[PDB]
């Protein structure tokens, strides 16, 4: 028959490798497809859907729906901290967030990050707040000051709860790892503009709530297992 | 598949407060990184094919284990293996699936068979798979009749053969397969995917009659989806799998563990 | 038939589509 | 011969080069949006960055061995550039460098001039070490062959001139843009380097492009009283552009 | 590629001095034979295309040599290796790849498993090599759950089966590979290419479940580089290397030795 | 199936093969490539850079920048050798230079070779020399006379300092090996012309330095491992 | 398609480029 | 892959065989050809040449 | 040829029939 | 090319034709 | 190709002449 030469790799079993193969129920028919809402093409799709960012993840608040909210306060009147959260994707906290799992299953990412708060305080109470993204390189901030020296918005909490500010992506190479050695892609620090103020009779506290989804910009590669998930023993049949 | 490039930015004054929305709504926000800052114009050149659900569940990975340790003495009575088909048992490829509510797919099987040996040689080993379907006779020995295959797929294979490999066409009587099922038995029983999710077994024996040599044949199995379609997307699982077709997660004596690290501080990133 | 990639050389070897490769996006 | 560059509201003059050597036949230029990442519009200072800043000048004598400083390090505290290197996080630049050492027609001697990209320096020891960061960022002063003693040791970089202080043979060094002052020609090298690096824009800080490393060849030799003289270093940043703006590293 | 002809050239006597120049420039001379000598008109046929960078640098040459000595004793708690790829520890290939500066091409991997036998039999062995992108859970055991390889990719090989093979495409974050790297980490440690070149690891274990036969299975990997791109020539390497990532070449108790060899005289040749 | 032959071959690795393997990484998009100043396309493009040769080889200044140099004499009023090197582009002491280097990872060489001088003295000093080739078949001359009698450049040092002298392929076959044996190529002599001549309050001495690098003549092959580098251990991690 | 050499058959057999043999020069 | 059908005196080695393969230094170019006088095409060239029969052929 | 599948590439590769695959329904 | 038989593709892979296969009738 | 002989078909797979089977007479 045809003379032909056997090559390196043959009869090899390589995971990730796209051959046909015989089919073993020939002239099978499978069920026909009906309409089912909500397909899903892509996982962009998913990086794309704000989710809540466990920006309290101190072991008090720890398995609680109490992770996910952080407390301001009247009675504080100065430029303090209220939180901070490196920005690296599959960082702690975000990396139980639905973009920190996807990113999870990559190893390269780069794009823009969408970070929005809702204010959930009373509609008689405002405030006004500073969120700042500071680019790598430096120590996170610890005064107001340092902090607004970079990327910034200044929320007026009036009428409308919400607002989004964009981490853009600032960065020396055109991706980064999603596991992070010695490295950071910044923080993002909130601090108070002015104060909570309240008028009389309403709680003196209110909570603030933290969402974080990728923008067009946002891409993966480079797909790998998860190390945020587990399997210590055999699963029960 | 194209990711869009960064336009350029200027500094704005305006009404209209991009940054500014309500979440109450249920909406994802739309502001972009030219609507928060004076933005740089890039030129963006990402193809997001990898992140397809072909690329990230068109990949084999291992969804069983199975070991048959042969016996000399009842030979005949005994040395055949019974697996009903799943996705449940192994957490790697249980938890890409379960990303998603209903999947449909093709699905690719490689084999991957180990003799170990427990005596001075291994002589000629060759085993046997067969596919059957919920209703077949499953074999009850080494020998049953049902190993005829007269119309069972089965595929065969003897030491010293390249790793074994077949498609199966996508095989439910629905639409799609169920990754998760609110309901139940028509007799109130059995909640969950375990009555949706009846694929039937696959079988295996070794096929070489009788002989002298102590041995172990670990076949491990690989599974591949191809030309995937998925629908109504989950948030991933956030603790380890306790069973199979259930969604329990409580461990006796032991925590609840997430994979969320907590910190002494949330002033300090 | 021929394909591009991310030109290359492709056409189907078995009867039953579930045989074929992965998908084109 | 004669030489004029102007750069910011500072002009150079030398009436004996061996006339100018662009690095890799590259021009500076500044950064193409088609090979951007970072997305924020860079800050361009222009003439207040992108001028000449002399060091402090060093001596040659019959003695000497050689010298190196590293870019941008060399110019971390000068004016406005300084400033801008460590007000942001990530900066881009190409540079002219201006050798100047001038002599007498009764003196003779050879240097070497050479631009090296990514000079990853060896360490002096053997053993499991590395070499300190404080020692490759000695600054303007940049760093003098001395072959005696220092400390912590074990983070000093070699001294092995003749090696290239990485395990290469001086005389290959000719591979890398460079010059030659050979005093019975000329009085200055001019290099001008364009950006070099795997990614369009990095850290300053954290990462040195180019290492300027100067070697007597061939000795100073002179029967004038006048036995020892300098060499001056004029460094002028080019399409300086900085990004990623926040508060001032320290 | 083809090498110019060696024009005809006659006696000269003229104003321009093409054999005078002045190297302080640091360029080099332009004289060609004709210039210098009454040259002989020859036809030369020379192609350079063996000297092209894919030509140069596209041959396989040895990485690395992974051993892996199997245990009896305690079969699924060991059993397994894990190596940090790099093109440091092997000086054939690394010299040739740090004649330049940057670097840039794709990956063909070739792997040679030898199997040694020290037992009467080697039985049926298979090998499983994962590779483990950095932050993906390394494996900690033979049954480590991470070589279920539901998303990494794994590739088998078996006792009788031929060489394995497969490529890579460029893995870098940036635009080239750095043969060589003038900076430090974000904490300033680390000077070198430590902080640039982390490509993940290569993980493999003995896939045979427990068996009775001592064996030591030494797998060697290949490199080839295709499709190549290079920029920045620098000096060859003069001295031994010492460690990966690092242009150190001191040794102790021992004089710097280079290939130069001295002579006697300088005016004997 | 289709009938095949299996050919003699088939099955093995030849480290020098050039097929075709599958990607363990499918559809993985590399990074973008940038413009980066300096590629090189061809080895050639080395070998016709000029390195300096270490002709001052004894042991006196072997570890140092002296091997890199000569020193000429004012008080020598005669028709001395200065030095001398084979014209092998491998041997010593050409072999460590980036030409020679380069020829030492193949294994025929072909081509003329330029060889420069550079001199060093005072701007004040004078001297006419004669660099000369001599072609093979003959021991190295050990008189002006018979060096002369060969290929040769009288060299006035006056306004300029260097000065280029092409070495010719004059060979019976096409190419030679890189390693020669019994052989030779020729050797370069260099000798007074005149005298080294300066004024009062002059230094008496003067360097001079040697490069060398391919014409457009030059050429490799049969690409071979180099003898010029060692590895005698194992490479700590 | 067919190319001359230092004339020969050649086709890529795989969908991603890393996988095709030596760069033309 | 293409089903394929392996034929008997695959993997054989048969001296007078005429198969390609690869080749181990590849992109080498050898020496140009140059004139040589006396080339011969065909064994039958020399037979077409007249040598001296040993027609003496005794132990003397 | 080429056959459409509940395309594909087909052909005989035998002189006698019996040697053929299933039949085309 | 290809050929009826008692159709089928068919060509000789070798250039001695003691190497082809039997003959037609 | 296709070559007549002392018809079958012949094309070469390699890139370098030197892989090349015997030559035509
Ligand atoms: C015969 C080899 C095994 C074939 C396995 C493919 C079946 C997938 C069914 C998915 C339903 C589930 O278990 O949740
Ligand atoms: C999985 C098999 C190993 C793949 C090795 C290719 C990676 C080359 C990275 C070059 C950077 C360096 O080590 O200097």
């Amino acid at each position: 028959g045809l003379p032909v030469f056997i090559t390196p790799g043959s009869g090899q079993f390589l995971t990730t490798d796209d051959f046909q193969s015989p089919c073993a129920l020939p002239w099978y028919h499978p069920t026909k497809e009906i309409s089912i809402p909500g397909e899903v093409k892509n996982l962009v799709e998913i990086c794309q859907v704000d989710s809540l960012v466990p920006i309290n993840n101190t072991d008090t608040y720890i398995n609680s729906e109490n992770m996910y909210s952080v407390v301001l306060q009247s009675s504080i009147n100065a430029p303090d901290k209220i939180f901070s959260i490196r920005t690296d994707v599959a960082s702690q906290p975000l990396a139980t967030t639905l973009i920190g799992e996807i990113s999870s299953y990559f190893t390269h990412w780069t794009g823009s990050l969408r970070f929005s708060f809702m204010f959930c305080g009373t509609a008689n109470t405002t405030v006004k707040l500073l969120l700042a993204y500071t680019p790598p390189g430096i120590a996170e901030p610890t005064t107001r000051k340092d902090a607004m020296l970079g990327t910034h918005v200044i929320w007026d909490v009036g009428l409308q709860s919400t607002i989004s500010m964009v981490v853009p992506w600032i960065s020396a190479s055109h991706y980064r790892n999603t596991s992070p050695g010695r490295s950071t892609s910044g923080y993002i620090t909130c601090w108070y503009q002015t104060r909570l103020v309240i008028p009389p009779q309403t709680p003196p506290t209110a909570r603030l709530l933290c969402f974080v989804s990728g923008c067009k910009d946002f891409c993966l590669r480079m797909a790998r297992d998860t190390n945020l998930h587990l399997q210590s023993g055999a699963i029960a049949q | 598949l194209v990711v869009p490039n960064i336009n350029s930015s200027n500094p704005t004054t305006s009404n209209s407060a991009p940054a500014l929305d309500a979440a109450e709504t249920g909406h994802t926000s739309s502001v972009q990184p030219e609507d928060v800052i004076e933005t740089r114009y890039v030129q963006t050149s990402q193809t997001r094919d990898e992140m397809s659900l072909e690329s990230f569940l068109g990949r084999s990975g291992c969804i069983h284990e199975s070991k048959l340790e042969v016996t000399l003495a009842n030979y005949n009575k005994e040395n055949f293996t019974v697996w009903a088909i799943n996705l449940q048992e192994m957490a790697q490829i249980r938890r890409k699936f379960e990303l998603f509510t209903y999947t449909r797919f093709d699905s690719e099987i490689t084999l991957v068979p180990c003799i170990s040996a427990l005596s001075q040689d291994i002589g000629h080993i060759t085993m046997q798979y067969m596919y059957v379907p919920p209703g077949a006779p499953v074999p009850n020995s080494r020998d049953d009749y049902a190993w005829q295959s007269g119309t069972n797929a089965s595929v065969f294979w003897q030491h010293g053969q390249a790793y074994p490999r077949f498609s199966l066409p996508f095989l439910s009587v629905a639409s799609a397969y169920y990754m998760f099922y609110d309901g139940y038995d028509e007799q109130d029983q059995n909640y969950g995917t375990a009555n949706t999710n009846n694929m039937g077994s696959l079988c295996s024996r070794i096929v070489t009659e009788k002989h002298i040599h102590k041995v172990h044949i670990m076949t491990r199995i690989y599974h591949k989806a191809k030309h995937v379609k998925a629908w109504c997307p989950r948030p991933p699982r956030a603790l380890e799998y306790t069973r199979a077709h259930r969604t329990n997660f409580k461990i006796e004596d032991r925590s609840i563990q997430t994979a969320i690290v907590t910190r002494p501080i949330i002033t300090t990133a | 038939a021929q394909v591009s990639r991310q030109n290359y050389f492709n056409i189907n070897y078995f009867k039953d589509a579930a045989s074929n490769g992965a998908s084109k996006l | 011969r004669i030489i004029q560059i102007t750069r910011g509201d500072s002009t150079i003059t030398s009436q004996d080069v061996a006339n100018a050597i662009v690095a890799y036949g590259v021009w500076p230029h500044y950064l193409s949006s088609k090979d951007a990442s970072a997305i924020d519009k860079p800050s361009q200072p222009d003439t207040s960055s992108n001028r000449f800043y002399t060091l402090r000048s060093v001596t040659w004598s019959s003695s000497s061995k050689g010298w190196w400083w590293k870019l941008p390090d060399a110019l971390k505290d000068m004016g406005i550039f300084g400033e801008n290197m460590f007000y942001h996080y990530l900066g881009r630049s190409g540079y002219t460098i201006h050798v100047q050492c001038n002599a007498s027609k009764f003196h003779q001697g050879t240097l070497i001039v050479a631009l090296i990209p990514e000079h990853q320096i060896a360490s002096a020891l053997h053993g499991n070490v590395n070499v300190g960061y404080n020692y490759t960022h000695p600054g303007e002063t940049g760093r003098e062959v001395k072959a005696e003693t220092r400390l912590n040791p074990d983070l000093q970089p070699t001294e092995e001139y003749w090696l290239n202080f990485d395990g290469t043979l001086l005389g290959n060094i000719t591979i890398f843009p460079h010059q030659f002052i050979n005093l019975r020609s000329n009085n200055s090298a001019t290099i001008i380097a364009p950006y070099v690096n795997a990614v369009p824009m990095d850290s300053m800080r954290s990462h040195n492009n180019w290492s300027l490393v100067i070697i007597p060849i061939c000795p100073l030799e002179t029967s004038s009283a006048i036995n020892t003289i300098p060499i001056t270093i004029s460094i002028s940043p080019m399409c300086a552009e900085f990004s990623g703006a926040r508060a001032k590293r320290q």
